[PDB]
C-alpha cells in the first residue's frame, strides 16, 4: 500500500540532517520494499535526485531509531518552484523519557543480556521490541 | 501555579504544575504534593529536567538537543519513565 | 531569551525560567511567591558569590545557551531566620548504585 508513485518527475532535494545521529535514508520502492541509502553524518547534508510522488523516511543508521523529516513521518518530493531544491530538515523527535531510556539502555546492553537486567517483564519485551522499519510501516498503513 | 514532588530520600522538587501534569500517574495522584517512595533523588531531578526539556521542545521549529541520560542512572529513570508513563 | 533554572535551599530544589534580562530581585520575587518568604530574607547565589539584586541574570553568568531546559543552572538559597542569615546549604541529590555488571 504505502509505495512510491512511479511519475517520472525529477525533483531536487536537499536532506540536512540537523540531527546529532547518523542517519539512514530510506526510500520506499514501487513495491513498498525498503531500500536503504548511503547515511548521513550528524550537521551534514546532500543535495539529491529523487522524484515527485516519492516516499521517504529517516533513521539512526546504528539503532534505527526513529527521526523526523520536516516535522513528520514521511518526507514526499514534491514540485520545485523557480528550480530550487526542496528542503528535507532532518531531526530528532521529541522522544519519550521511556523510549529515550529504552535507547540509551540498548546501546550498553548486549541483547543476550536484556533477561539478566533487574526489571518486570514488559520492559524486557519493550526492550527486545526494537525500532523496525518494517513495523512502522505496517503502522502508517 | 506549583506542585511539589518528593524523592523517596525527601528532596523536594517544585514544578510547575501544567508540567507535572505531562504524566498521567501524577495526575491521577493528584486528582498538591506527591511522595514517591521508590524514585530517589537523582532520578527525580531527571524526571523534572524532562519536563522543562518536553514542553520547551514539544512543536518547535527550533533544532532540538538530545536529551541527555547518565549510564548509571538510566534503568532507574526506566523504572520511572514505565511507572511514570512519560 | 529564557534561562532554565534550579533554584536550590537544604533538600527545596524549585525549577522554573526566568530572562536573561531579569533581575536577581525579580527572582527573589519569584521565589517569594512559591515559598513565601519576601526578598529581604533571601539571599542568592551563584556558586558560592552572593547576588546582588540589581544585576541581571545574564550578567551573573545565567545564559540562555548554559541554563538550559535539560540541564539548569542552579542558583543557590538561603533565608534569615529572624535576625540573621543562615549559611549556604543545598544537600547534594541521593549517588547512583553501581553500573551492573552486564551495564
Ligand atoms: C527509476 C528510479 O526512479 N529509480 C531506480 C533506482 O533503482 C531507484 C530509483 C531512483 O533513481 N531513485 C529513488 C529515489 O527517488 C532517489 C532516486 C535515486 O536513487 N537517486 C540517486 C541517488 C543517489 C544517492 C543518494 C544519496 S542519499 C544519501 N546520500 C546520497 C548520495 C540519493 C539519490
Amino acid at each position: 500500500v504505502l509505495r512510491s508513485v512511479n511519475s517520472r518527475e525529477p525533483s531536487q532535494v536537499i536532506f540536512c540532517n540537523r540531527s546529532p545521529r547518523v542517519v539512514l535514508p530510506v526510500w520506499l520502492n514501487f513495491d513498498g520494499e525498503p531500500q536503504p541509502y548511503p547515511t548521513l553524518p550528524p550537521g551534514t547534508g546532500r543535495r539529491i535526485h529523487s522524484y515527485r510522488g516519492h516516499l521517504w523516511l529517516f533513521r539512526d543508521a546504528g539503532t534505527h531509531d526513529g527521526l523526523l523529516v520536516n516535522q513528520t513521518e514521511l518526507f514526499v518530493p514534491s514540485l520545485n518552484v523557480d528550480g530550487q531544491p526542496i528542503f528535507a530538515n532532518i531531526t530528532l523527535p521529541v522522544y519519550t523519557l521511556k523510549e529515550r531510556c529504552l535507547q540509551v539502555v540498548r546501546s550498553l546492553v548486549k541483547p543476550e543480556n536484556y533477561r539478566r537486567l533487574d526489571i518486570v517483564r514488559s520492559l524486557y519485551e519493550d526492550l527486545e521490541d526494537h525500532p523496525n522499519v518494517q513495523k512502522d510501516l505496517e503502522r502508517l498503513t | 501555579m506549583y506542585v511539589k514532588l518528593i524523592s523517596s530520600d525527601g528532596h523536594e522538587f517544585i514544578v510547575k504544575r501544567e508540567h507535572a501534569l505531562t504524566s498521567g500517574t501524577i495526575k491521577a495522584m493528584l486528582s498538591n504534593e506527591v511522595n514517591f517512595r521508590e524514585i530517589p533523588s537523582h532520578v527525580l531531578s531527571k524526571v523534572c529536567m524532562y519536563f522543562t526539556y518536553k514542553v520547551r521542545y514539544t512543536n518547535s521549529s527550533t533544532e532540538i538537543p538530545e536529551f541527555p541520560i547518565a549510564p548509571e542512572i538510566a534503568l532507574e529513570l526506566l523504572m520511572a519513565a514505565n511507572f511514570l508513563d512519560c | 531569551m529564557d534561562v532554565f533554572l534550579m533554584i536550590r535551599r537544604h533538600k527545596t530544589t524549585i525549577f522554573t525560567d526566568a530572562k536573561e534580562s531579569s533581575t536577581v530581585f525579580e527572582l527573589k520575587r519569584i521565589v517569594e511567591g512559591i515559598l513565601k518568604r519576601p526578598p529581604d530574607e533571601q539571599r542568592l547565589y551563584k556558586d558560592d558569590q552572593l547576588l546582588d539584586d540589581g544585576k541581571t541574570l545574564g550578567e551573573c553568568g545565567f545564559t540562555s545557551q548554559t541554563a538550559r531546559p535539560q540541564a539548569p543552572a542552579t542558583v543557590g538559597l538561603a533565608f534569615r531566620a529572624d535576625d540573621t542569615f543562615e549559611a549556604l546549604c543545598i544537600e547534594p541529590f541521593s549517588s547512583p548504585p553501581e553500573l551492573p555488571d552486564v551495564m
